[PDB]
RNA sequence: CUGGGCUUGUGUUGGGGACCCGCGGCUGCUCGCGGGCCCUGAAAAGCAGUGGCGGGCUCG
């Protein structure tokens, strides 16, 4: 027996989603960012239950379906459109290189040929694709910590890291380093 | 109605012994190195009955399971005589939780802060419409039977 | 636009309102709280621009200030409220130890935005606030927030909408409150109170307050001329291409036209 | 077996038709539902009329949801007897109520280029209307010409 | 009863009282320091400092394994970050006193052998790679041996650090460690055959080469200058391979 | 319509608490003689255990 | 135009009234759009009206 309050909370919380999405589409698909390019790590955040179709397909585009997983992404003009659309269900900010270091070493898993198997060996990274300058684990970090000409290909090999659930614990400048630190 | 009552009343919970001592240590420290009247939830049977009799209460909540029931039998009718809206509530344990005791037979609100005078008057209207109107022609009738 | 015929209308409409007010009312009743001079005064006449296009095809809901050579609301009974986007106690201390003597008198109540949403969310309270003051200011950091806070009771009518006031420097509240130097604040408050106000609505008629019916007409004529020239050059698009009739009319009388 | 019409008012903002249909469909079978809106701006008048399949489920839903403090609104759900039930009471049930932007419509309805023959009618309606205003300010002692 | 009282203010409802009881709990998930004081237990368990080095055979090798391990519910990431801190503290002692002599590698990983006060200590470090914990294993048991070897190595490296006289604990920088310095994030101020091997040598590590074991071995034998790639780490010798100061560059490429 | 008691209301209902004031000064003497540590804000508690 | 401002940033509960207007239409009364002056517990008892793109449900 769903109570009436839950119904009213839904509609007020869907109209605010409609209002904000109109404001994004009104101004432009742009964000007030300096011209220097950076990299953003995005983490799924538990949020609004019912997802509108346009934030839903952007989670699908960012392979963000299941909760709490996370992917890497650079900045384009197009990325800031996806950033501020899916923002109430994600947390974003520029990570640090050592934060990537745990994410490929301790948190690293593998995706090749459409089936998800764990990382097995460095030669398995060669076996996966291993071709576009891919010789070890630091290939992914080189495409991540530095902006990569084949980082889109590096993301194509990449799978959303299923991050760990913490126990009791706007762009973050470097405060996202604290995000994985409780979520590693 | 019980849930909406405790939404307002939990905002007016009395201070615990831990945080009362902390505030006393705060003010004593500042003297070594400005406030208004505190609005809390009024409790205590002898205190609340006096607040009823001086018309100082605005809403009254009465536990339905006081095991000498003589302590609360006159209390709905006394609130009716002076005009104060009352509501019989489930749980003498629930009211004691609200007021940091094991038990509480009666709970009264007297005056609330200015940020929530509207939702108290809305809660009072929800008692004289949702509770005291249905009780009206069934509070004078004998219970049970067979 | 011509000034002399504007003046001779301004004589005629203003002289009419004295004849209308001084005429007795036929059910044999008087008014305790309405002197003949007090109702000859306190009755504003206002300029009604008529356009061709619907100007600013949206609801602007934020007034624009036209600096008037001689101010509008500088009487002795004006209660004014300053809605501020920062700790209320900093502005409360600012208006108490400073803000001359006239501004100290007119400051009725300064209220934080956070304290406004807690104490004035209901529609009793935003109606009690409407009837208690006369002019409402607002910091420019909360001009957008006031439609939700002070709703239809403050924004259905254009008589009392919050006036945009800049009160910034060029965040933890107790540590820092980014404000101007205090003399630059009180000087700017003076400008905002006595300024004629434009209100852009998807409409053809715009009513701009020009003064009350106890001023002397040449004072009014200099004031309406500045309202005319400021509004066309700055606010209405297609400056003189979209211009149309310009009436002046009191709250209980007919419309006196000027054409452009 | 006749349908029963229930009048619900003091509707919170958010408790519109699809949420109104969804909640009361958990009680029984909802046949026709229509909230009372405004043709000028699409906006509820905080008042809706519903009609169920069975009269038993109409009395059950109204009696259990009569005074229910929902988002600051103590509701009022009453049963309209079949003696009254106005025949044209569900003229727009189970239909979207679109928000027609008349002010944007009429604002640029003025702006479109117009016929030259109509522009003659524009002048005639103008000169009739200016002439009568010249009459109605001549007892005010005013003459203006254009 | 303390976890019974943390169900107290949670049950009746008191967020402030639930907090002040749980700061008083001092739970290991936010501290890294252990829940219970193991001072008197190790007082009765191990009799002499030589047996601490004998127990250092087991104490080090799991913590090098645990520091590479990811986090579970039983072992918080702050416990691993304290494991990675404490595993680095024993490494910084070894590279100062040059006590590392023998090293072996196998399928299990990397074995190091070091003599401290005439006592040989052997520990196994697997490679920098996430290990499958597939099967029936107990993390609750495993989290205790973390707490065991946290306090023991913390006690062992405290005794030896005053023995060498350098001030303890060593000072650490947060964000410069967050840039990926790993071993080189920390400053050591000496007052509060091994050396002759690569006494004056210049080293560079490339992109494939294992950064952590190579730097640990080189600094243990007194290699003054070790550089590596900007993506392997930072706060090192100049990354550019065109700089002719480098004598030997470590490369494992086909 | 009117309250039952016509007794006057004491002035202690309109002024700050006497008993709280006497308890404050007892803590002041403890801080003066150093028996009780002074108040530490939660920010200082964040720089603690 | 270095120093003071400017310009975008669209976000309003609903009813009623024994009142003054401006602009649109129609053979027309009158009805729309926008103001002004009052009343109102976040109050409430048909009077729902304007043409369309797409998609869905259907008939061949």
């Amino acid at each position: 027996f769903k109570r009436a309050e839950k119904y009213v909370k839904e509609y007020r919380e869907q109209e605010r989603e409609k209002i904000r999405l109109a404001r994004i589409a009104k101004q432009q698909g742009s964000f007030h960012i300096p011209a220097e390019a950076k990299l953003v790590f995005v983490i799924r955040i538990k949020g609004i239950n019912k997802i509108p179709p346009k934030p839903r397909k952007i989670l699908q585009l960012l392979r963000l379906r299941q909760i709490n997983n996370g992917v890497f992404v650079k900045v384009t003009k197009a990325t800031a459109e996806m950033i501020k659309i899916v923002e109430p269900w994600v947390a974003y900010g520029y990570p640090n290189l050592k934060s990537v270091r745990e994410l490929i070493y301790k948190r690293g898993y593998g995706k090749v040929n459409g089936q998800r198997i764990p990382l097995t060996d460095n030669a398995i990274i060669e076996e996966n694709l291993g071709k576009y300058g891919i010789i070890c684990i630091e290939d992914l970090i080189h495409e991540i910590f530095t902006v990569g000409p084949n980082f889109k290909q590096a993301a194509n090999f990449l799978w959303p890291f299923k991050l760990s659930n913490p126990n009791g614990g706007g762009n973050r400048e470097e405060h996202i380093n604290a995000l994985i630190r409780a979520m590693n | 109605l019980a849930a909406q009552a405790f939404k307002l009343l939990n905002k007016y919970r009395p201070e615990t012994k831990q945080e009362k001592k902390e505030r006393l240590l705060r003010e004593a420290t500042a003297i070594k190195e400005v406030s208004k009247k505190p609005y809390t939830v009024k409790y205590g049977l002898n205190h609340v009955v006096g607040l009823i009799e001086n018309k100082k209460a605005s809403l009254v909540l009465i536990a339905n399971d006081v095991d000498p029931i003589e302590l609360v039998v006159f209390l709905p009718a006394l609130c009716r005589k002076m005009g104060i809206p009352y509501a019989i509530i489930k749980g003498k344990a629930r009211l004691g939780t609200l007021v940091h005791k094991k038990t509480a037979a009666v709970v009264a609100i007297t005056e609330v802060r200015s940020e929530d005078k509207n939702e108290l008057a809305k809660l009072i209207s929800a008692v004289k419409e949702g509770y005291l109107e249905k009780v009206e022609d069934t509070r004078k009738r004998w219970g049970g039977g067979i | 636009v011509d000034p002399d015929q504007t003046l001779k209308a301004c004589k005629a409409l203003l002289a009419h309102i004295k004849k209308a007010a001084a005429a007795p009312r036929p059910d044999g009743k008087q008014n305790l709280l309405a002197d003949e001079e007090s109702t000859v005064a306190e009755t504003p006449i206002w300029l009604t621009l008529t356009t061709k296009k619907h100007i600013h095809d949206s609801h602007r809901l934020q007034p624009g200030k036209i600096i008037l050579p001689h101010p509008l609301n500088t009487s002795e009974e004006i209660s004014v409220c300053l809605i501020t986007a920062d700790p209320q106690r900093f502005y409360k201390n600012a208006v108490a130890d400073e803000f001359p003597e006239d501004l100290r008198a007119k400051i009725g109540r300064v209220i934080d935005i956070s304290h406004l949403k807690a104490k004035f969310k209901a529609y009793e309270a935003q109606r009690k606030l409407f009837s208690e003051h006369d002019v409402f200011l607002a910091d420019t950091r909360i001009i957008n927030r006031l439609p939700k806070a002070l709703g239809k009771t403050f924004y259905k009518t254009t008589t009392k909408r919050p006036i945009p006031v800049v009160l910034m420097a060029q965040r933890d509240p107790l540590e820092n409150a980014n404000a101007r130097p205090i003399p630059e604040i009180v000087a700017e408050i003076r400008k905002a109170i006595g300024a004629a106000l434009v209100h852009l609505s998807p409409s053809t008629n715009t009513a701009i307050k020009v003064g009350y019916a106890n001023w002397e007409p040449e004072k009014l004529a200099a004031n309406i001329e500045t309202v005319i020239r400021e509004l066309v050059e700055r606010f209405v698009p297609q400056k003189w291409q979209n211009v149309r009739n310009f009436y002046v009319k009191g709250p209980e009388t007919a419309a006196l036209p000027i054409y452009q | 077996s006749q349908p029963g019409v229930m009048y619900i008012a003091r509707l919170p903002h958010g408790f519109y038709e699809h949420e109104l249909r969804g909640y009361f469909s958990q009680f029984g079978e909802i046949t026709r539902l229509r909230v009372v809106r405004n043709k000028k701006t699409g906006a509820s008048r905080h008042r809706a009329f519903i009609e169920f399949a069975d009269a038993e489920v109409a009395d059950i839903a109204a009696r259990t949801m009569d005074k229910y403090l929902l988002f600051g609104h103590i509701l009022t759900c009453k049963i309209v007897p079949p003696a009254q039930v106005h025949p044209d009471l569900f003229k727009g049930a189970n239909r979207r109520f679109k928000v027609v932007p008349w002010n944007k419509m009429a604002g640029r309805q003025l702006e479109r280029p117009l016929s030259e023959s109509q522009w003659q009618v524009k002048v005639a309606k103008e000169e009739q209307r200016r002439a009568a205003r010249a009459e109605k300010l001549k007892e005010m002692g005013y003459e203006f010409e254009a | 009863a303390l976890e019974k009282k943390i169900s107290r203010a949670l049950g009746r409802g008191d967020v402030s009282n639930a907090a002040r009881l749980e700061r008083n709990a001092n739970l290991p998930e936010k501290t890294g320091k252990p829940r219970y004081t193991l001072n008197h237990i190790i007082r009765e368990r191990y009799p002499t400092f030589q047996d601490a080095l004998r127990d250092l055979d087991d104490c080090l090798s799991m913590l090098f394994l645990f520091a590479n391990l990811p986090s579970t519910t039983a072992v918080p990431a702050k416990m691993i970050a304290r494991c990675e801190r404490l595993c680095h503290e024993f490494q910084h002692y070894l590279i100062v006193t040059h006590s590392l002599r023998k090293s072996f590698l196998s399928i299990k990983g990397i074995y190091y052998q070091a003599n401290i006060q005439g006592e040989d200590i052997l520990w196994l470090v697997p490679y920098k790679f996430n290990q499958r914990i597939v099967g029936d294993v107990d993390f609750r048991i495993m989290g205790t041996f973390v707490e065991f070897y946290m306090t023991l190595l913390g006690f062992v490296n405290y005794r030896l650090y005053t023995s060498i006289g350098l001030k303890y604990p060593p000072k650490f920088d947060q964000v410069k460690d967050d840039q990926g310095a790993e071993l080189a994030a920390f400053s050591l101020e000496g007052l509060n055959d091994p050396s002759q091997l690569f006494a004056n040598f210049t080293f560079f590590l490339s992109r494939e080469t294992p950064r952590q074991p190579l730097e640990f071995i080189l600094r243990a034998f007194g290699c003054k200058r070790i550089g590596w790639d900007a993506v392997l780490g930072e706060g090192a010798f100049t990354t550019d391979e065109s700089d002719p100061r480098i004598t030997h560059q470590i490369i494992d490429r086909p | 319509k009117m309250p039952l008691s016509a007794a006057p209301e004491p002035k202690r209902r309109f002024i700050p608490s006497k008993n709280e004031a006497k308890q404050i000064m007892k803590l002041v003497r403890a801080i003066r003689e150093g028996r009780i540590l002074p108040y530490k804000p939660p920010e200082e508690r964040e720089r603690e255990e």
